[PDB]
RNA sequence: AGAUUUGAGUAUCGUAAGAGGACUCCCUUAACUUAAGCAUAUCAAUAAGGGAAGGAAGAAAAAAUAACAAUGAUUUCUUAAGUAAUGGCGAAUGAAAAAGAAAAAGACCAAGUUGAUA
RNA sequence: UGGAAGUAUAAAUCGAAAAGGUGAUAGUAUUCAUCAAAGUCUAAAUAUUACAGGAAAACUGAUAGCAAAGAAGUACUGUGAA
RNA sequence: AAAGAAUUUAAAACAUAUUAGAUUUAUCUGAUGUGUGAGACCGUAAGGUGAUUUCUAGUUAAUCCUUUAAUAAUAAGGCUU
């Protein structure tokens, strides 16, 4: 909407909303990141002050697919197969049947210990675990799986 | 068969039976004009894996190509260039010498079709190939299924647009995969593709 | 130039929703420039069996 | 149930299934070599290679094939392949 | 935020803009309909197999491949030559990955023979492929009485207990122990027993129907089932089992082979 | 004299040229500009110069990816992605496998074999 | 060239094979994996502001819109390119 | 010393043996064969056995990270000063 600009509100002002003394002129100390070390060298130290150097080693050719590992912690574990089934299997133990979470069928491949579990028996399948996840899912009484 | 003792025989280049034999037909070729038919192949082995065949309407053309390298076409070496354009030797052209030689019998004989070319010899100051050339127009190319694909109107000069194996080569089509990743499907090509600012039309 | 919108369709089909019950209303569909003095009911309904034969 | 994602034993258990298939020649190759040997005979770098084999210079005459080659296994087989002429003779 | 923008370069020459778009929808699909009329089988997008996808982020899931390999189609019993121009597509460049695989697509294609209806080359009721099925329609008819004894007096000992477990799992949703061991036990008796020689070739469905046009067979023949919630029966071992250790152990068995070739040299 | 090889003149039947070049395939070592100077870098396969094509052209059937529960010619679109990387590591430049679709199609020479050989 | 102890092309020199190439950090070795270069053709999906024929438009309405709504690349200028 | 079933039928690489042909060269070309490479534990008797993992005690080896199929000795790159 262009009458809801700022052009339509300094029509009769001279300047347009830029000053007598200093002009809007071409440019205002260069074109682009120009001066990153000499005149913005204290806009770059307060608002980038990692911006200049080398950091780490490099990859040439990344395989970025071999980063990828979605992660679910255990908390929210149960809420791949909703609260219905959840109360359902709530008064299981050691000896009938208890609900398989598929972690990587959902598309989570490590399984992190955060927060706390439901006082249900459950097994869990996924590829990774972690040490507080494993001890977290066994002291509520279930097991861990793995995969691929 | 004969043909598979000859490509043994023409691998040893640097024996003295074919040193002798290319040093006095390099001599003959040093006299004889630049292009000019030849009644069949000096290199029969090289000529028929190349797609010769010895018929109607299959012709020898052979050039001779100054080889070397030469320096860049400014007015005494001069060029009002920055200090990053400013050299006039050790400039080495794009094109292999394979490919320019083609170009040259092509233009002079625009009525036949470059199929492909070999190598023949060369000496201190020349380098002398082999063209093979393919009438389009003859009756028995035309009613051959597994050759006329020549007589289409797209194979017009086909040396010059760069579909012969010497002129393919200098386009980068030697192999395939991320060694080839600019020159994918035609390197110019590519590049527009790639550069191409795509604006759909409910773009946010 | 930009020529065409974008727009969520849960917002899309919120503001259909918003439109279908306004149609109902009788002061919004008059206020709106309708002469709708004497229809029967403002959700105007008619029979499958009459629209079959037309 | 389903295997394990790390380690030398590594992946989700299935029957993997090629046939390392040998590009060679056929026992004719040789008469063709020897044939085509006779007639055309051995190259200035091939020579200079058999000289250097007799006196005894099995490390020189390496260095001198990778020169000429520019392969280390290339030049180990024009070594083994120069070597099998001169116990030939 | 430190900008990177790439519009130093003549982008007005780069711009492509997508004003033909509502025009392709309608050349593809007009030309899609042309090809369903012209030979109904053509736009069929000719069957195709179930590869899984690649890496180990997507290596669960099953999606279309191009073309069948020469084992799969022997194992289905069709020929490589016959397959083309039924609808099928042929990958010899594809190399059998695995056996699951190998079972997977032959199941892929036997279904799919199954529901292939073959018209007859020449229309005619004088074609010799249907004059060829009367004159050896006596024979079937003693054929098939024969493989009707067979796999109804093999398959009998496992069909009463498959029966069995139906029963006992629907008597449980309303035992199992010793209901599902029974069968396993038969099993593996049964596939002790088959350790022989089958047709190279099946026949090729021909008759004479009314035409019903289906545009895809990928779309009939599903790559995976639907997935339920899959439930297991906890047990003193699942809690025993440690997978912390296993995944640490596999670790530190690959990382320890750098130390025992280094240990040996010396 | 005769048998061949090679090179010419003439005759017959045809072939190339020139126009156009928006899109297509290429040859060539521009500079203005940016870097608040400038000399590598950027502008930039960009301007101009030159050649060759068709209704489309280019590419196309792995000496290809990957390290997987693995795929499988080419082309084009989405995503990867302003990411890996390149760079007075400054200004700036910058892909591809995987994955999702449109369309789908594979065949030949050379070499080898058959030679009362055609 | 994004390709970094060399991704591609070309030139000078050198130059293989009882095969071999690739796995992008140079080197040697032993395994593993995957292909089999140095000849050719191949429709479909794709591009288009030459030009021709059409249809549309929140476009301009005679100092606007193509330079040109009339015998417009016309009248007129230049030796000429223009 | 303490807990520990381990998932379930369509298969090819060839390490080979043993034969049917051809070859002399740096020799090859078919087929038959076992293992390899295989994984359904014995229970209606409580459940034991048993791969594989844990803790403690000596032993020999490696040990800052990377060169993206796995290692090695050279080389190169990372991190701190």
């Amino acid at each position: 909407a262009t009458r809801f600009r700022q052009t339509r509100r300094r029509r009769g002002h001279v300047s347009m909303g830029y000053g007598r003394i200093g002009k809007h002129r071409k440019q205002r100390g260069g074109r682009g990141n120009a001066g990153g070390q000499h005149h913005r060298k204290t806009w770059f130290t307060t608002f980038h002050p990692d911006y200049f150097g080398k950091h780490g080693m490099r990859v040439f050719h990344l395989k970025a697919n071999k980063y990828y590992c979605p992660s679910i912690n255990v908390d929210s574990l149960w809420s791949l197969v909703g609260k219905d089934v959840q109360a359902q299997y709530k008064n299981a133990k050691v000896g009938e049947e208890v609900p398989v979470i598929d972690c990587v069928k959902h598309g989570y491949f490590k399984v992190l210990g955060k927060g706390f579990l439901p006082k249900q028996p459950v097994i869990v399948r996924a590829r990774y675990f972690s040490e507080k996840a494993q001890q977290k899912i066994k002291a509520v009484g279930g097991a861990c799986e793995l995969t691929a | 068969g004969a043909y598979k003792y000859i490509n043994a025989l023409n691998r040893k280049k640097q024996s003295d039976v074919l040193r002798f034999l290319r040093r006095i037909r390099c001599w003959e070729l040093r006299h004889l004009p630049r292009i000019h038919r030849v009644a069949r192949p000096t290199n029969p082995e090289r000529a028929r894996r190349l797609g010769y065949k010895p018929k109607s309407g299959f012709v020898i053309y052979s050039v001779r190509i100054h080889r070397g390298n030469r320096k860049v076409s400014a007015r005494k070496g001069i060029v009002h260039r920055k200090p990053a354009c400013q050299g006039i030797h050790k400039i080495k052209r794009v094109k292999s010498l394979q490919a320019i030689a083609e170009q040259r019998v092509g233009k002079h004989c625009g009525a036949l079709r470059v199929l492909n070319s070999y190598f023949i010899g060369q000496d201190s100051t020349y380098r002398f190939f082999e063209v093979i050339l393919v009438d389009p127009f003859n009756a028995a190319i035309r009613n051959d299924p597994k050759m006329n694909w020549i007589c289409a109107d797209k194979q017009k000069r086909r040396e010059a647009r760069g579909l012969t194996s010497a002129a393919k080569k200098s386009r980068g089509f030697t192999g395939k995969g991320r060694r080839y990743n600019k020159i994918g499907a035609g390197a110019r090509g590519n590049l527009k593709r790639r550069n191409l600012l795509q604006l759909k039309r409910y773009r946010s | 130039r930009k020529w065409q919108r974008k727009t969520p369709k849960q917002m899309r089909r919120f503001a259909v929703a918003s439109c279908i019950a306004a149609s109902a209303v009788p002061a919004l569909v008059s206020a709106r420039g309708h002469h709708i003095a004497g229809v029967p009911q403002i959700p105007l309904v008619v029979n499958s069996k009459s629209i079959s034969v037309i | 149930m389903a295997g394990i994602a790390v380690g030398l034993k590594r992946g989700y258990p299935v029957h993997t299934m090629t046939a390392k298939r040998h590009y060679g020649v056929t026992k004719r190759k040789h008469v063709v070599n020897d044939v085509i040997r006779e007639a055309c005979g051995f190259s200035a770098y091939e020579r200079h290679m058999m000289d250097l084999l007799r006196r005894g210079l099995d490390k020189k005459a390496l260095k001198y094939a990778k020169k000429h080659l520019g392969t280390h296994k290339r030049g180990l087989a024009k070594r083994d392949e120069i070597q099998r002429a001169l116990e030939a003779i | 935020a430190v900008s990177n923008i790439h519009f130093c370069k003549d982008w007005r020459s780069k711009v492509h803009t997508w004003f033909k778009q509502p025009f392709r929808k309608i050349r593809r699909h007009q030309t899609r309909v042309e090809k369903a009329k012209a030979v109904f089988p053509a736009t069929i997008k000719s069957l195709k197999p179930s590869v899984h996808c690649m890496n180990q982020r997507f290596n669960y899931k099953l999606r279309l491949g191009r073309g069948f390999t020469l084992k799969e189609l022997r194992a289905a019993k069709i020929d490589k030559n016959l397959a083309r121009t039924i609808g099928i597509a042929v990958d010899p460049r594809r190399k059998e990955s695995s056996k699951e695989c190998l079972n997977r697509n032959a199941q892929r294609l036997t279904e799919y023979m199954n529901r292939l209806v073959v018209l007859p080359k020449v229309h005619a009721a004088t074609a010799k492929r249907l004059v060829l099925n009367k004159k050896n329609a006596e024979a079937k008819t003693k054929k098939a009485a024969e493989i009707k004894k067979f796999i109804a007096e093999h398959n009998k000992t496992i069909k009463e207990l498959k029966i069995k477990v139906a029963a006992a799992k629907k008597d449980y949703a309303k035992e199992l122990k010793a209901c599902l061991k029974g069968l396993k036990k038969a099993q593996v008796a049964f596939a002790a027993q088959v350790a022989k020689k089958t047709k190279q070739f099946n026949k090729l469905p021909v008759q004479q129907k009314e035409a019903k046009q289906v545009l895809d067979a990928n779309k009939v023949i599903r790559l995976t089932a639907p997935c339920t919630l899959e439930t297991k029966t906890l047990t003193k071992g699942m809690k025993a089992f440690d997978a912390v250790a296993h995944l640490r152990k596999a670790k530190n068995v690959a990382k320890a082979v750098s130390g025992i070739v280094k240990g040996q040299k010396k």
